């Protein structure tokens, strides 16, 4: 749960001092971010379905053991693919989400806490969403101010998980 | 703990597509009407002492046994803490609106506060008229415009009275 | 400022004396002085983040405190200071929890005891919300108790939980306190039904074949000639 | 934490005489018989990650709402929180068919276990289901035999089938 | 040490983590702030000599049994008068100090720590300086959206002493 | 609750681990322990009346004005006897339980925690029951493997009673 | 470090009590493992060799994209190759001290306390350790009793890595 | 601790008057480079990562020793807290750059360090030379102008290998 | 905290390659004798209490002033303290002839432990006295041979004598 606005809640809160000025210039600093993340939101849900396609497809160009292999992480049946679907699909969500909100709090509780876990156990390498969120931030073509926005957020992604 | 734009996160999130454009309307004008979300909050908070004593001090005209031997507010530290608890309602409405959402009220202070004032001894009833009247005070603070640009600042007199009733109601 | 309520204490196995004997109900005690080696620090790591965090991911540990405690520069106090004020245990336990609760977990998992009372929970519901966290956690650190249990170098633990020849002594409180409450799952709305019962198949209903019925002899043909 | 020989002693003294000859025969036979008991607790633990993950495997291809949005074990945590508890499951398990006992198990991680599971809002019966197939698997890892001698472990077969059918019925 | 810079610092400190996009924000919403606030700062340090003459004015306006009963704490006779533009001095700077760090911290730590002993064991009436502060934040004559920011500024000011 | 079973399951609870060759290796231990063991206790069952009898010779051999001077605790009359066989029986008891279990956990939990209490306000002295205990000890005739185990384990008890 | 040894020692000196009659046992049923134990690290010794090299050639039969991408992980050229003979000697030199301590100690302390941030960050896959293991448990052709206790060796080292 | 905007502060409060005129020139030029510096702080901690392990990848190409036997940073724990070492003064000096001052630099990590090394045995010139190849990185990273607008940023260029110079010298 | 294996261990580690055959026979060797070492600990043990009472008695036979008053065991609880500490002395002593090391000796009683004496004004060379009397007695529960098998155990008595030594000269 982090968005500014909880912070500044948490920080007076913490303290446990009465709002203040300092808390404000967030909100109004939330301008200079929100003006463009809400538009970036929305042309992200539009760039939504060929993006996880075209991130399948990435991923399964630079990972060829992948498709050849026969197990149960390695996607050579129909099946396997379609978890793929499902976890780029939650990736490019969770990014949506992270965009809205403001702050890494959805994308940092609803993926990044169990991900080391997760990866080790079910051989998961996480070097292949690696290449889909790669793939995504080369592929969303997002224009100025917002696009900026999305290499901060799309970096951290891929610092969670390298 | 919850802002509304991850209201919005969290209700997509449960159903599992994306933020469909109707809520996209809805939050842009929030985005449009925050500005008068969040200053509405800090007009709110500047006189908050003021506005304290001031309900407190009616609150005392109208009951005459808070202040009289024997009451709950009697003593010089019970009366403090009065004070205390009637500060800290109006400092946690003034978050509520601040995040725009009353989830932080109803979150960090108003739910075990029905049994703590049970369970103390404390009326609930007279906590219920307190927060009414500081209310009315808190909204015609933030409404009346001095020194101010006009602005509509209407939409949060709604909801900012919403939030003093949840309180008023919760605590009972 | 306005002092604590004054609640008056109820009889546990804590403020009991008690003639305790080395087995292993009692709580192995890990200590800063004596583990000098780099694995017993691990130990000593582990064993703090089982009683504040319940089993910490990886992304719930905090690599200042630990680095800074293998040096030694550190005291365990100061780091079961520093775990309670990180961000991890605010986000897992002030935040979904209210303050009464989160009291109690708090007085649990630092002193190592249930609270007394509810009116105890009630009494230092005050501190946290007037004085913030901060103070909370360093007033629940400075009081007797937990320094004539712990002290300065010793990860606390749940304090006589079992007495002797009892099968069960106590619920660990590790098992007994969870971070959500029935309150905040109603917020998250968990009990959507598992419904996998009387789903009722419309299909024609199976009738058990008669006496003398062809289909009698149709499993034995099947086996024969 | 209770040994069988300790449930011998415990017995014993609640009597308050010394330990008959049948319970001998019957310890001595414990003793004869507890080589078995021992490394059949760790050959269960040998494979303890791929019977952890694949009774879960299973488990969410029986019922697809777990991993469905809006389930139990949906994000990310909460998923490796329920592989938690079912190693942990396992593990104590494991404990109580080291000691012979259940009551390492009843004691120590059972009885609280219904309460937090019903609080949480987590399902029972799934996790019923979990420790169930866990079970067949564990007894069918130290029964089958690789690489060691033929022996009667029908006892461990079926005190493992016990202790595992103790721990899905308190979960409940 | 309120700074919304320094703020950000302690939360990712606190959380372990390096400056998100959330971080970001934070220092260009600081030009909403800053781009009017360095130009009160100035005009608050011109007008700073009549502030505290005519807040002195008011104070003494206000209570004339400052000025008539003989005390140590009151200004009777002249040094006490001096210790009064002291007083009013140092909470007009810090005002400006205030201003210029863009939150409450220098004047939360400078001012209100230790208000209440010294009002209690020096026999300071807090009114006089709610006099002063408010004389302050009529007389100051900002333009715009400075005024308006250094008036919710001051209010913190009344709310810590009264 | 000391055997090694229970210390080891204790071990492993504590670091939160899984069992190692350690275990493997403490058990088939205790077969060096327990295949005499469990000799030693049934021929001490079997030795159990005439060794509680010739204890309470011995310890009124060694202390004649328990036998003579009239008193609650010294055993002038009767009962007082028989408590010195309940006592004794139960220290051989102890010793015979002790023995079984592996570990001195039934012998530290069912006597040692309270036993200088008692010996305080009851005025039970000590020396008593270390006679007792080396009259047993003496008498016990156990030969090989079983008699380590008895002063191993009997001088446990002196070292506790002393 | 776990050895049987030490860990007596921490129990005796958490509970602060001398080592008692259960402890003794402990060190002769180091023997029921040792007398094995370091047979089986001699022989390991002498098996080295011809295990790491085996062991390569297993790991590079089971991922061919290893030895065919271009990486710094992946052993396309001859260091690579030599980074990776220099690792499995590490795991089996590991599990040759592990096997004469007794306990998982010097395993768990010098690989597995680390090698989950190892993986994530240097983009080596765990299952590539798998493969490794698991063909020198497979071609160890140890004798008995030691050769099961490596196997719950080999497969606490493989649980650690998955 | 410390914000340029209150280091100009605390040093007006030691002087004792108010800020004067060429100081605030300073200032709302800082506020007008503040810019440059806040996201020059952000496009360092983009490829903070792969700035990590380029910097202690060629750190031991150069030192061999570090991956040998009997060095240093040769186990796996401990070449896993090098790697935390490294991260945490690419951090800290992230941190540095986006305060505007070293005096969090120096204040919260740099003034210990040198003697943990010391005492731990850690080499501290080969320390000195990865945060130098760190911030030859670092800047690169960060004067490349590919992807946005093009202005003069030769200011943060000069602080940031001033900052990553502080950190190198105060390792030594 | 070092067993001898992990001494083995610890050494081939700094060194960085296999365990070679010469420290192959002698930790078969040492396995061989640790039967010996580990319940020789035992034996030791056994006595303990009437070890310290019996070199207590002795020291304060031989120095009359420490129970005199003025001296530094004079009062009721220091004297119960110098009990537990030459019981400390001699439990540690005893883990470390388990540990086969004096490792545990130096590393987690003696160290300090001359500081503390002489900051707390207690005679070094009393202590000194003690250890080494309560050393003689301590070989010879184990150095005499009675109602038991003959073996060569001057190797032995020879590690207990140099343990004791090390705790005496580390006291000082
Ligand atoms: C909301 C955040 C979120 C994340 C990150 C997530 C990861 C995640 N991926 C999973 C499976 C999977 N994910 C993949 C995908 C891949 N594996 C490969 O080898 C491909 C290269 C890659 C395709 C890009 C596959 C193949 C599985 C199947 C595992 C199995 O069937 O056992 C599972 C197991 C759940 C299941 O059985 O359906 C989880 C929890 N789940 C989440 O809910
Ligand atoms: C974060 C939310 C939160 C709330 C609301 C809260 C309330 C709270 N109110 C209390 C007392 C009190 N509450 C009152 C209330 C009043 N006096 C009256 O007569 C009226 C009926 C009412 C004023 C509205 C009084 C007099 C006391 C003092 C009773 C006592 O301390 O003995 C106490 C006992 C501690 C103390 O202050 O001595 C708590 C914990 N604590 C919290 O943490
Ligand atoms: C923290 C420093 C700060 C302040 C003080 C601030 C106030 C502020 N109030 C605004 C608007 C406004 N403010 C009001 C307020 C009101 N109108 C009425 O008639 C009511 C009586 C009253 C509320 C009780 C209104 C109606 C608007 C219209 C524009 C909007 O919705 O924001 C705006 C919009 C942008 C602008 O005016 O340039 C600003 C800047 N902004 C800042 O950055
Ligand atoms: C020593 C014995 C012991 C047990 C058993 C135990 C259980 C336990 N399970 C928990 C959560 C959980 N338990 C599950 C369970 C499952 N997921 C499903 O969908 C299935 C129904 C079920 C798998 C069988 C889930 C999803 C959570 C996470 C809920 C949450 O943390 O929000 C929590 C809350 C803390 C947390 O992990 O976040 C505890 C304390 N604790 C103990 O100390
Ligand atoms: C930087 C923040 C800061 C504050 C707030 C502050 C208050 C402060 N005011 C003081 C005195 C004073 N302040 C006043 C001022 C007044 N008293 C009145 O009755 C008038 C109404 C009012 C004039 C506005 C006077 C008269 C004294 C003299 C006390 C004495 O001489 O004993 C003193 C005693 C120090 C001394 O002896 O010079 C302190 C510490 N000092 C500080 O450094
Ligand atoms: C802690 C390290 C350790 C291990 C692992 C260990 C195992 C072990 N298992 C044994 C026997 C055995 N183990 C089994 C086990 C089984 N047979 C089956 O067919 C079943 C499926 C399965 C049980 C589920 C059997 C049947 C024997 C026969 C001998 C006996 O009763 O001990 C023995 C007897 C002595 C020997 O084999 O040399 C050893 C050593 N001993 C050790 O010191
Ligand atoms: C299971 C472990 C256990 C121990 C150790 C134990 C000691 C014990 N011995 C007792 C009494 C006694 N024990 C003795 C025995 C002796 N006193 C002498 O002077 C003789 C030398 C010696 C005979 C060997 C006597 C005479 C009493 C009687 C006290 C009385 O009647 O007030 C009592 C008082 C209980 C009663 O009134 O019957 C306890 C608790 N009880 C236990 O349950
Ligand atoms: C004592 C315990 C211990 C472990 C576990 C360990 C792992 C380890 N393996 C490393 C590298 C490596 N390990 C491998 C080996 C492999 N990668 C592959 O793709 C192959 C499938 C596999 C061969 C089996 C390779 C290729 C590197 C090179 C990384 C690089 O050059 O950047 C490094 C980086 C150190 C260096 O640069 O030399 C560490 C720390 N080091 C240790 O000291
Ligand atoms: C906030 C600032 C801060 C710093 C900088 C810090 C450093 C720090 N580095 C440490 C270890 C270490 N530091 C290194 C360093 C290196 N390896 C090499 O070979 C090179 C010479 C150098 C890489 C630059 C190594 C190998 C260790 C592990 C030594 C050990 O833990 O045994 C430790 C001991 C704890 C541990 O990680 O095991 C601390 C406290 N702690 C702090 O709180
Ligand atoms: C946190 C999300 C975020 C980002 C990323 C951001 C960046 C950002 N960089 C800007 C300007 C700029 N950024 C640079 C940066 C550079 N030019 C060079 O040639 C150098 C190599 C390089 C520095 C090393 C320059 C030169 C400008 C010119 C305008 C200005 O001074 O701000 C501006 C001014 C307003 C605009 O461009 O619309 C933005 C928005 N703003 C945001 O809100
Ligand atoms: C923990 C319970 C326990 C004990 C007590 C124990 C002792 C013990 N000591 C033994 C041998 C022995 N013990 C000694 C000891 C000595 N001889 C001397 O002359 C010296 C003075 C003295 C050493 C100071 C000797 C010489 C042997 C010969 C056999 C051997 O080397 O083990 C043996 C060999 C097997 C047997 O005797 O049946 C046993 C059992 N074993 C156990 O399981």
């Amino acid at each position: 749960m982090k968005t500014p606005l909880t912070e500044a809640v948490a920080l007076a809160d913490s303290q446990g001092r009465f709002l203040s000025n300092t808390e404000l210039q967030y909100l109004y600093g939330r301008l200079r971010q929100g003006a463009f993340a809400l538009e970036a939101a929305q042309t992200l849900t539009a760039k939504a379905d060929t993006l996880v396609n075209g991130a399948a497809q990435a991923v399964y160009s630079k990972f060829p053991y992948t498709t050849s292999t026969p197990g149960n992480n390695f996607a050579a049946d129909q099946r396997g693919k379609d978890k793929c679907a499902r976890d780029i699909g939650y990736y490019l969500r969770m990014v949506t989400y992270c965009l809205v909100a403001g702050g890494t709090g959805p994308m940092d509780e609803y993926l990044i806490a169990g991900v080391d876990e997760i990866n080790r156990t079910f051989d998961l390498s996480p070097s292949w969403y690696v290449e889909a969120l790669k793939h995504i931030k080369a592929n969303h073509g997002l224009t100025g101010d917002a696009a900026t926005e999305t290499n901060n957020y799309i970096d951290y992604a891929i610092n969670a998980l390298s | 703990m919850f802002d509304i734009f991850t209201r919005v996160v969290s209700q997509a999130d449960a159903r599992g597509e994306f933020i469909s454009s109707d809520k996209l309307e809805a939050l842009k004008k929030v985005v449009a009407e925050g500005t008068k979300r969040s200053d509405a909050v800090s007009r709110m908070t500047n006189n908050a002492s003021s506005i304290v004593t001031n309900a407190a001090r009616q609150l005392f005209a109208d009951q005459p046994q808070l202040i009289a031997p024997g009451g709950n507010a009697y003593t010089n530290r019970r009366m403090a803490a009065c004070l205390r608890d009637m500060e800290i309602i109006l400092r946690y409405v003034t978050y509520a609106t601040f995040t725009g959402d009353a989830s932080v009220l109803n979150d960090r202070c108003l739910n075990g506060l029905r049994e703590t004032y049970v369970a103390l001894g404390v009326p609930g009833a007279s906590v219920a008229a307190g927060v009414r009247a500081m209310g009315k005070a808190a909204v015609a603070i933030v409404m009346d415009p001095a020194g101010v640009t006009s602005g509509d600042c209407s939409s949060l007199q709604q909801e900012i009275e919403l939030y003093f009733e949840t309180a008023a109601k919760a605590v009972e | 400022t306005i002092p604590l309520l004054q609640y008056a204490p109820s009889s546990q196995n804590t403020r009991v004396a008690g003639y305790t004997v080395g087995g292993d109900e009692q709580p192995f005690v890990f200590t800063t002085d004596n583990v000098i080696s780099d694995s017993d620090f691990d130990v000593l790591i582990n064993a703090a983040y089982r009683q504040i965090f319940f089993h910490a991911f990886k992304c719930d540990r905090q690599q200042l405190l630990e680095s800074q405690l293998r040096n030694g520069q550190i005291t365990v106090r100061d780091f079961i200071r520093g775990l309670l004020l990180s961000e991890t245990f605010i986000d897992s336990f002030y935040n979904k929890n209210s303050n009464y609760r989160f009291v109690e977990q708090c007085i649990q998992r630092v002193l190592g005891r249930d609270p007394f009372s509810e009116q105890e929970k009630i009494a230092w519901s005050i501190v946290i919300c007037t004085k913030g966290l901060a103070a909370f956690v360093d007033q629940l650190l400075n009081t007797d108790e937990y320094m004539e249990n712990f002290g300065y170098d010793t990860v606390p633990y749940q304090r006589r939980r079992s007495l002797a020849s009892r099968e069960q002594g106590e619920i660990p409180f590790n098992i007994k306190s969870p971070r959500y409450d029935a309150y905040y799952r109603s917020q998250l709305g968990f009990p959507q039904v598992v419904w996998q019962n009387a789903v009722r198949r419309f299909r024609t209903p199976d009738r058990v074949p008669q006496a003398g019925d062809p289909a009698l002899f149709l499993n034995m043909a099947r086996s024969a000639q």
